[PDB]
Formats: structure tokens, C-alpha cells, sequence
DNA sequence: ATCGGATGTATATATCTGACACGTGCCTGGAGACTAGGGAGTAATCCCCTTGGCGGTTAAAACGCGGGGGACAGCGCGTACGTGCGTTTAAGCGGTGCTAGAGCTGTCTACGACCAATTGAGCGGCCTCGGCACCGGGATTCTCGAT
DNA sequence: ATCGAGAATCCCGGTGCCGAGGCCGCTCAATTGGTCGTAGACAGCTCTAGCACCGCTTAAACGCACGTACGCGCTGTCCCCCGCGTTTTAACCGCCAAGGGGATTACTCCCTAGTCTCCAGGCACGTGTCAGATATATACATCCGAT
């Protein structure tokens, strides 16, 4: 699929996952196309905090989907 | 002190001016007047260069209008009187 | 103002003696605005690496403290992705007395070594602080992705 | 509208008078020049502290409540005029 | 009590008990206020109020005066041992000093 | 205009009950309001005091009492406690 | 042939007179541009109530009967019935006003 | 272990290697210090309280602090903790 | 200032912020409390603290001691002047008292 | 059961305590009525913390409770807690 | 021939010597024994931690102290050197101690 | 020892006026019923420390005595304050003009209360070494009887 | 004016000890991010009274003269704290032993803040009237030079 992040910045990604995907892939692309550090994000999709436990199946996805990116870290 | 005061150690620390109505703080360090009484509020109430405390003299001085030094204004006027007169 | 001629001093000061490995220069007409340029020390893990930041200098100088920003990008515990720089003497001793050579050379020297005492950002410097050779290496990634 | 040498408008008798009632019989020729001092060191007090009341409510005419709150922060609390 | 008639006359009072739980919880003094403190409030200000008023209209009565000036006030307050210590720093307005002259400055015989 | 409450009607009410014939002026009202509320700011005080030094966060009516035990001198501390305790014990049925 | 008092009668005919009064014993005018003089210094352009100049009044009154009344005591107590600037001075320290 | 208890000792023990960097300090003196710190917070921020119920407010803003220093410092003492408050607002908000 | 760093730290001083505003909210002193109060109340005690620990020490210096003791904090705090006024009921333990004699009991 | 400990305060203590205030000579009354005075200090300040740590359903004092039963009498005291 | 001092010359010894001092100047278990005496008095089977009885005698010492002082002031300013009762019930009823 | 002015204070009676006591409209704050959850009462258990006690030992308290200095009583003086009266001054009281500013009201926007995840500042327990306390010796300095 | 001997105090050096500053581990409270009802800042209007002025009293203040009593200094006398020496007493330090009660955790229940609705108690306002202040005229306590 194709999913836009907006960040604080407002930097436009775009992320190709598949819904049978599992966080720890998404992740690990986030690493590969960023290099931000995985243990700063926290991501919310329809108001609710996203867990590495459930897979993308369980959420369902929508196509063209804008997803935001709120954690707290120390050091500003 | 040094009754022939050289034209560089004239100028102020901070603004690189001949100094005007010098404040002499106890590490006998002399600043001009606007200089020390802005640092007062917008530093952080020590000297620049030792880095201590003048909280009790400043605060002691402040009553008894004692901050100015009546010779070496004297001496630095009749020393140096044209860049004083430019001010 | 008054500000405006100890810039005029400070900037004859520093063209009349160029700090090692450091250039400043006023990029936009203001005066108060700056640009300057930092080059990795010999010494350090950085080799080859040129990177520049930009100073804002407030209305009243030096009174208060200049505000250094990164444009670049740089991997270190006590620089933040954003490139704002965490330093001692830029909050908590910064005096009249000091100039901004001064401060460029301890940012220098502490970019030479970082200080884990006060982490920037916790995991890079508790991650640097275990293994040398794996902060080495992603800072080489890091250095080779944006310096070079 | 200077007011200049108005201390003096306590008179002699009048700290004659408040002696008297205090229980004095027989008063010196130096207390009169005493008590002007004091009693000015003593409303230069008060007034101070109403005037810093009555500065902080950002109001121009102070008032007997101001008053009576800075003599109660004083120790001299006063009734009768409200509180 | 019966549970029917209102707070102030149900505990055999004539202080409010009403303004006084308001005062109580609306002037900041805690978190939280029990139900029987206003009352016991409430019955020791009135009690207080009762032996001043009773002390200046003895005062008052002894002058031969039908109302209570603040002079009755400053006598009563005065006279009295334990209410002059209560209250020691009080200055009442307009109320006069207890008459009083030294032994020493009277005349000699 | 504004209300200003006060604590004159009760006043007036004990008064009437000591004194049945008598009187009192305005000056003397505005005396007696004074002297009520800077009764009830002490005892209040010293009583906020003592609930937050137990680590208590209510005023019960034995923080009154100790607060009026504390205040008051001796024969006036014994009335005063007698009085309440009287009237909370008939409140209370 | 005239007929005058002995020196200290009226003064205790006076005092017995004005401890049975409750009126007040400054006049109201000089106390009022005094307080205003006083007042001007700390800021400018203040106006005050009555009610407020009565309450100084007032307190100023009964802190200077107090006063006078530890002075005469200081007095009294070194064996001379005239008071002194030095019994002023001495009941000042000893309540801790000056210190 | 028993419960923790709040205490003032190292922020005095900061401020005193601020001013004298070779001074120690006993326990004692911590104690005395710990105690004075208290007394002027219950002092200053009771003052404060009722100051603010006076003028029929809820809020304590940092005016109602500056009042309440202005009164009960004596004078040259307020006027210095009145600037060093001033500027402590003036740069914590930027 | 600068977010996401101690608000101690923003504010330049050194005493706590957040503990003094959790002492206000917590000390039922008012319903609400302003964000800038805990700032300025910090910033005052710990002046106040500055100063009467520098002139501890520099009666300690003057003692040809090296750790403040109770005695230099009396001798401190009664020596100058404000400091007197604003302290002039509280007790130091174990403090002492100045040295006075009176000029009348001296020999003659 | 305890009685007479007043005469514990001996008069060269009473003496020490005088020349630290700064007395040159001392009359031979001077004694009783410090005696005197110290108990209706003492009698003053024991009530207050007594009724504190009454208050406290406690069965022992404490030095905070003598503390700020100072504090309320108008007398603070350092170095020992508050 | 033995040496002997002045009558009053070592009294400023001794006063030179305790005001440098800032040791307790009242023993221990006596003043201990009278606190809690008067303790037993108001209610039985008390148990006093050392930290009050310590604070107690700190207040009581200071107490004392100033009030010879101010004793000792009273008896300068009656023209004399020694201290009577008298100054001392003078100190206290201006201090508004007893009034 | 009082005697008779001479004074000031206390006492008896008309009177009239403005503040006090009381009636009234009403509206805002107090009273009544139900809910829920967090604070406070109660029980069991740990171990800190406060009371009680015996032996040594010794600094501090008690008693006695000589005497020098200070408190206190009596006398003399001259000067500063009390008392009284004529005169100059400004408080005091009434009446009027006005406007600066206290005080009340309607909007709404930005400051502060609330709640969950989280981790780093801050507290409790240990430990060691240097600054402070004690002791021995000598140098320095008030002090007093006799010149 | 001073010399010098006896006694107290201050310096200096050496030795020993214990608590203060640093360190490590950990538990909990401050940070952060976002949401939402409301506090008061502001603009606008009303109408209270604080300020200024005027003119007519007469009450308090002022200055002067006179007389006296008392604050102050001086002298003399007695007695009582002070300094020192010698002796008796219990404070102080160390040590041991016990158990009472402060302090903590876990549990349960019920008191009260909160919400809504309804109604009468006190507040601003207006009115009648008598308590006390004012004036006038007697009667008695008190002071003062002198018998
Ligand atoms: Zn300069
Ligand atoms: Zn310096």
C-alpha cells in the first residue's frame, strides 16, 4: 500500500507495507529509510496508541491513510 | 592607583569604551556605571571575570550611594578629557 | 547600538585572527544574523566532516546569550536530530566576557568527546557509553550519509 | 502642591494633651521635638504599607480597609472600621 | 434531634450554622470539612459574643446609660482578666483607657 | 447595588436574650462584627494548621476543639469546650 | 492677693479629666496634610477616604497613649516624677521597636 | 527502609559550592538552613493566599508573589528580590 | 526559552520548580495556582539563601575555619543589618550571642 | 513521684547565664524571681506541646511538637526540625 | 601578700570568656528533672524524646539571656551597676510579658 | 489645727433632634434527596528507642571569711517648667460645584485543571580520609602594689 | 606620671578520631502530551463622593511674666557581694537490659463533595419616635493662706 506520515515538522513520507505485515517490519523499514531511532516513536491511528503486539490486519488500514507521530523525549 | 594610566586599560571590559563613572567591585575590577548597573538585573549578579558572588557589597553600597569612586573618575577626566566630552 | 560596535570590534577581532578550522561570516545583511562553519578535528572520530550552523544574536549583547542551530545533520548524545545544541556555557555561565570565538571553540571540544553526565538524548548516549565500536560505526554511516 | 514643614502642625499642646491622658504629670521641654520624630517614623510605616496594598488592587484611592489591613499585618489590628 | 426544624435552631443556637459550614469550605482552609466542626464553631463565637455583650451592658447599666457605646466596650474588655489577655493587641476605636494614676504622683499630705 | 452580609441579626438576637432592655449603637455593631470575625479567622487558622500537621486532610470537630483549647486562657478554653461539645451532642440527635 | 493653684494640681485635675473622655486629641486638618505629605513620597497623585485618614488617626492616637504610658513608667521607676527623651528612648529598645 | 523524606540539602549544598567552591558545611547548619527555607515559604506564600482572597481572586500569579516579597522583606532587601524575580519570570517564559 | 528540557534548568536557577509548584498547589493556599508563581518564589529563596550563605562563609574565613557552623550563621545574620530585621525573632541553636559590654561597666 | 527539682537550677548557673547577657554585679534576689519566671515559661510551653501531642492521640512528646508550640507562642527555633 | 584581684575585675573575665563561648550553661539531668515534673503535672506517665527536652533547654536559655540583658539595661539606665527584682519586673511589664 | 473665700465639679429640669428600632418587597443563598469513592477507622506486626540500673571519676557546687566598692540617705542650689492672662491664628462649620474614578455588566479568549505512560532526579545505605578536637610546650599580654 | 612579678591568654606543633562528601542502587513523582470548562481582561456605562472654593465664628494656640519645687551634684556611712580557699556532692560517661509504643501495611465501610431543584431569611429601603446632648440654674466637694 502507500501510507503518508505527517510529522511536526511536516515532512512527507511515504511508507509501502501490506496489511498482513507486522509492526517489527514496518519498523525495521522506518530504520532503513529514516535512521531515526525506533525506541521514539509511538504512532496513533484514529486517536488510538498503536501496540507491537497486534499486526496491520487487525487495524485494516485504509488506502491513502495520514498517520501522526507524538512521543515524549528527553531533550529539546 | 596608577596615577599614569595607560589608554588601552582604560577601556571598559564589556563595551570597549573609555570608562564612565567607573565601579570598582571588591576583586578591584572597574567597569563603567551603565554597564554594572545593567548586569545587575540582566546577569547573573557576580563578576564576569571571577565568576563570585558581590550580592552583600552591591546591596551594602546601594544605601550609602558610596558605588562611584570620586579619584579615579577624577584622574580618568583630567586624563583623558576628550573622550569623555564626547559622550 | 551598543551592540552593533562590539560586533564591529568582535568581527575586526576575529578577521585580524582566524580560529583553527573556524570561519564566521554574516550570510544575510543584519548584522545580528550569522553563519559559520565547523570542521571535524583530527583527533576525533568525525574525520572529514564539514558542517554549518547559524547564530542569532538577541537584541541586547552581550547581555544575553547568542542562539547556535545546526542546519546540518549530526549523529551525537548531546546534539538533538533538530541541531540544537545543549552546551554549559550557552545557558548556565554565559557572561559579557566571553565572545563567540570562545564559545565555537568549546563547542569544538566538546564535539571532540561527548559528556554522558548531561545526556541530550538518553538511549544515544547510554548506547555510546557500552560499546565504542558500535557508536563508531553508525556515526561513520551517519558522517558518510550527510558530511561527506 | 508641595506640602513642606507641615510635621510641625502637631502642636505642643496636643502632645501635651496625650501625655495627659496617658498619666503623665510633669513633661520635659525635649519630648515635644521626640515625639514628632516618632510618631512620623511610625505613619511613615503604616502609609507604606497601605500604599503597597492599595497599589497591588490597581486602585488610585486607598481605603479605610487597606488601613486597617496593614495594621492588622503590623501587629496594631484595629476595630470598628470595618473587616 | 427531630431532623425537621432548620440547622441553626436545631442544635439551640442563634449564630447561623449555614454561613458558617460556607465560610468554612469556600475560604480555603482544607480540603475537606466534617459536619459537626461548624457547630462547635458556631456555639463558641456565640458564647464569646454573649459574655462581651453581658460584661458592656453591666458596664453600660452601672453608668446609667440605655445603649451600648464602644466606652462600655473598652471597659468591659479592660476590666475583665482573662478577656484583656485575649485580647491584649485589639485597639478599639474610640474607646478610651482604663483611669488610672500612680501612688508616687499623688499629693503629699 | 451589593449585599454585604454581617453577623447583626444574631448579635442583636443574643443581646435581646442577655439584656432585655437595652441597646446598642452602630459603632459598637461594627465592633462586635469585627471582634466575630477575627475570632473565627484564628480559630479557623490554627485549625487548618492542625489537620495539615497529621497528614490529615478535614477539619472534624476535635481539630475545633484543641484549636479553642489552644487559643483561649484557661476558665474561658473550659466554658468555650463545654459549650460546643453541649451543642453538638444535641445536634447530633 | 490673687487667687492661683499650686504648680500640679491642675496637671492631675487635667489627667483625671482626660481619662474619662474618649474623644480625639489632634486636630483633624494638620493630621490630614501631614498624612497626605507623608503619603505623596511613596507615589504621586493619591487620593484618600475619610474613613481611612479616621483609622490612622485612630491607631496613631493609641500608639502614642501607649507610649507615653511606658515612658512615664521608665520615668516613675528612676525615682523622678518628670519624664525624659532618655525614657522615650529606653521603652522604645526594650519593645523591640528600634532594636 | 522507612519512608522517603523531602529536604532542601542539595540545592543549599549547590548554591553554597556557587558561591564558596572550597567551603564545607556541617549538618547542623543544613538543618538551621532547611529550617530558615521553610519558615520563608510558609511565610511568603501564606502572605500571598491571603492577599489574593482580599481582591476577590482564585489564582496566585506571580504578581501576587512579588506584593507579598514587597511586603514582607524589609525595603532593601525587596528590591533585590524583586529584580531577581523578574528576571527569573522574564527568562523562563522565553 | 527552550522546551523539553528542566524547567530548573530554563529558569537558570538552582532550588526546584516543580517541587515549589506542587508545595502551592498541594498546601492549600488558593484553588489555583499561576505557572509563573513556583518560578518567582523559587528565584527569591534562593537568593536570600545566597546571601546569607556567602556572608556565612565569610565569617567562617574570617574564623580560619573551612565548614559553617551555627555560630558563624548567628554571627552572620545579626552582624548585618537587613538580615537582623528580617530574623530578629527567630532563635538559632547552639548560636551565641554577640559580644557587648556596655561602656558604663568598663573600669575607669 | 517528683517535687522540689526547681532548686536544680543552682545560682552558678543563674550566674553564667547573667554574665552571658552581660550583668557586672548581681544582688542576692536576683535568684527567686528567676526561678520564678523560668517555671511560668516552662509551665507556658509544656501546656502547649502537652496539648499538641494530645491532639495527636500520642502518648509521648516530640521535639516537633516543642517546636511549633515555640512557633506559636511568637518564639521560633532553628536546628531542630519545623 | 597572697594575689588577689580587684573586686570586678574577673567579672569581665568571665564575661568575655561565656559570650565567645556557645556551649549549654545548665546541667543536664536537673533541668531534665524539672521539665518533666512539670510535664507529670498536667498529665501522668509521660515519655519525653532527648531532642525536646534539648529544645526546651535551648528556649529557655535564650529567654533568659535576654531578658537580663534587657534587666541589665533597665539597672544602667537607674544609675546603677547591680540588677534588683525591680528592673526585672520592670522589664516584663514593658515587654508585656505579665502587664 | 481649722477657719472662709474661691473655685470647679456634681446634680436637677426643659427640649428637640437625628439615629435607632421596626415594617416591607424579594431574590439569592440555604435546605432536601441520591450517588459514589476516596479517606479514615481498625487490626496485626516489626523493631527503635526510651526508660531503668550499676560503677567510677572528677568537675562543679556548697560553705566560710576578709573587705573594698557601691547603694542609699541627707543637704544645698538654681534653673527649667507649671500657672495665668492678653493677643494673634487658623481650625471648624455651613453651603455649592464637578468630575476622577469606584463600581457594575456583557463577551470571549487564553491560562490552568485533569489523566495516563514514562523514566530520570532524588533518597536510603555504605565507606573512607581529612579537618577538627585534645594535649604539651612556650611566647605574649592584662593586672596590681609600690614606687 | 612608671618598674616588675604573678597570673591569664594566645600560637605552634604533634597525634588521634569520626562524620561529611562521594558513590551505588532503586522506587516514585515530575514531564509530556492532549482535552475542556471557565477566570478575568477588556470595553462600556453609571453615579459617589473626594477635592476645591467661599465666607463667618470663636476656640485653641502663642508669647510673656512670675514663682517654686525638684533634678542634680556632693558628701558621708554602712553593709554585702566578690574573690579565694577548702570540702562535700552528684553530674557525667560508659555499660547493659528490656518492652512500650511509634511506625508500617492491609482491609473495609461510610462521610461527604457533587448535582439538581425548590423556597424563605436576610438585605436594601423607607418611616416613626424618644435618648441623649444642650442649655440653664442650684448645691456640694475641694484647694489655699493662716491662724
Ligand atoms: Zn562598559
Ligand atoms: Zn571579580
Amino acid at each position: 500500500m502507500q501510507i503518508f506520515v505527517k510529522t511536526l515538522t511536516g515532512k512527507t513520507i511515504t511508507l509501502e507495507v501490506e496489511p498482513s505485515d507486522t509492526i517489527e517490519n514496518v519498523k525495521a523499514k522506518i530504520q532503513d529509510k529514516e535512521g531515526i531511532p525506533p525506541d521514539q516513536q509511538r504512532l496513533i491511528f484514529a486517536g488510538k496508541q498503536l501496540e507491537d503486539g497486534r499486526t496491520l490486519s487487525d487495524y485494516n488500514i485504509q488506502k491513502e491513510s495520514t498517520l501522526h507521530l507524538v512521543l515524549r523525549l528527553r531533550g529539546g | 592607583k596608577d596615577a599614569i594610566p595607560s589608554l588601552s586599560e582604560c577601556q571598559c571590559g564589556i563595551c570597549m569604551e573609555i570608562l564612565v563613572e567607573p565601579v570598582t567591585l571588591p576583586c578591584n575590577h572597574t567597569l563603567c556605571k551603565p554597564c554594572f548597573q545593567s548586569t545587575v538585573e540582566k546577569a547573573s549578579l557576580c563578576c564576569p571575570f571571577c565568576r563570585r558572588r558581590v550580592s552583600s557589597w552591591t546591596r551594602y553600597h546601594t544605601r550609602r550611594n558610596s558605588l562611584v569612586n570620586v579619584e579615579l573618575w577624577t584622574i580618568i577626566q583630567k586624563h583623558y578629557p576628550r573622550e569623555c566630552k564626547l559622550r | 547600538h551598543m551592540a552593533l560596535k562590539r560586533i564591529n570590534k568582535e568581527l575586526s577581532d576575529l578577521a585580524r585572527d582566524p580560529p583553527a578550522q573556524i570561519s564566521a561570516g554574516p550570510v544575510g545583511d543584519d548584522m545580528f544574523h550569522w553563519q559559520a562553519t565547523i570542521m571535524g578535528p583530527n583527533d576525533s572520530p568525525y574525520q572529514g566532516g564539514v558542517f554549518f550552523l547559524t547564530i542569532h544574536f538577541p537584541t541586547d549583547y552581550p547581555f544575553k546569550p547568542p542562539k547556535v542551530a545546526f542546519t546540518t545533520r549530526i549523529y551525537h548524545p548531546n546534539i538533538n536530530s533538530n541541531g540544537s545544541i545543549c552546551l554549559d556555557i550557552l545557558r548556565s555561565q554565559w557572561s559579557p566576557a566571553l565572545t563567540i570565538s570562545k564559545v565555537l571553540l568549546s563547542i569544538a571540544s566538546l564535539l571532540d568527546d561527548p559528556n554522558p553526565d548531561d545526556p541530550k538524548v538518553p538511549e544515544i548516549a547510554r548506547i555510546y557509553k557500552t560499546d565504542r565500536d558500535k557508536y563508531n560505526r553508525i556515526s561513520r554511516e551517519w558522517t558518510q550519509k550527510y558530511a561527506m | 502642591k508641595v506640602l513642606r514643614d507641615n510635621i510641625q502642625g502637631i502642636t505642643k499642646p496636643a502632645i501635651r494633651r496625650l501625655a495627659r491622658r496617658g498619666g503623665v504629670k510633669r513633661i520635659s521641654g525635649l519630648i515635644y521635638e521626640e515625639t514628632r520624630g516618632v510618631l512620623k517614623v511610625f505613619l511613615e510605616n503604616v502609609i507604606r504599607d497601605a500604599v503597597t496594598y492599595t497599589e497591588h488592587a490597581k486602585r488610585k484611592t486607598v481605603t479605610a480597609m487597606d488601613v486597617v489591613y496593614a495594621l492588622k499585618r503590623q501587629g496594631r489590628t484595629l476595630y470598628g472600621f470595618g473587616g | 434531634s427531630a431532623k425537621a426544624c432548620t440547622r441553626s435552631s436545631r442544635a439551640g443556637l442563634q449564630f447561623p450554622v449555614g454561613r458558617v459550614h460556607r465560610l468554612l469550605r469556600k475560604g480555603n482552609y482544607s480540603e475537606r470539612v466534617g459536619a459537626g466542626a461548624p457547630v462547635y464553631l458556631a456555639a463558641v463565637l456565640e458564647y464569646l459574643t454573649a459574655e462581651i455583650l453581658e460584661l458592656a451592658g453591666n458596664a453600660a447599666r452601672d453608668n446609667k446609660k440605655t445603649r451600648i457605646i464602644p466606652r462600655h466596650l473598652q471597659l468591659a474588655i479592660r476590666n475583665d482578666e482573662e478577656l484583656n489577655k485575649l485580647l491584649g493587641r485589639v485597639t478599639i476605636a474610640q474607646g478610651g483607657v482604663l483611669p488610672n494614676i500612680q501612688a508616687v504622683l499623688l499629693p503629699k499630705k | 447595588r451589593s449585599r454585604k452580609e454581617s453577623y447583626s441579626i444574631y448579635v442583636y438576637k443574643v443581646l435581646k436574650q442577655v439584656h432585655p432592655d437595652t441597646g446598642i449603637s452602630s459603632k459598637a455593631m461594627g465592633i462586635m462584627n469585627s471582634f466575630v470575625n477575627d475570632i473565627f479567622e484564628r480559630i479557623a487558622g490554627e485549625a487548618s494548621r492542625l489537620a495539615h500537621y497529621n497528614k490529615r486532610s478535614t477539619i472534624t470537630s476535635r481539630e475545633i476543639q484543641t484549636a479553642v483549647r489552644l487559643l483561649l486562657p484557661g476558665e474561658l478554653a473550659k466554658h468555650a469546650v463545654s459549650e460546643g461539645t453541649k451543642a453538638v451532642t444535641k445536634y447530633t440527635s | 492677693k490673687p487667687h492661683r493653684y499650686r504648680p500640679g494640681t491642675v496637671a492631675l485635675r487635667e489627667i483625671r479629666r482626660y481619662q474619662k473622655s474618649t474623644e480625639l486629641l489632634i486636630r483633624k486638618l494638620p493630621f490630614q496634610r501631614l498624612v497626605r505629605e507623608i503619603a505623596q513620597d511613596f507615589k504621586t497623585d493619591l487620593r484618600f477616604q475619610s474613613s481611612a485618614v479616621m483609622a490612622l488617626q485612630e491607631a496613631c492616637e493609641a500608639y502614642l497613649v501607649g507610649l507615653f504610658e511606658d515612658t512615664n513608667l521608665c520615668a516613675i521607676h528612676a525615682k523622678r516624677v518628670t519624664i525624659m527623651p532618655k525614657d522615650i528612648q529606653l521603652a522604645r529598645r526594650i519593645r523591640g521597636e528600634r532594636a
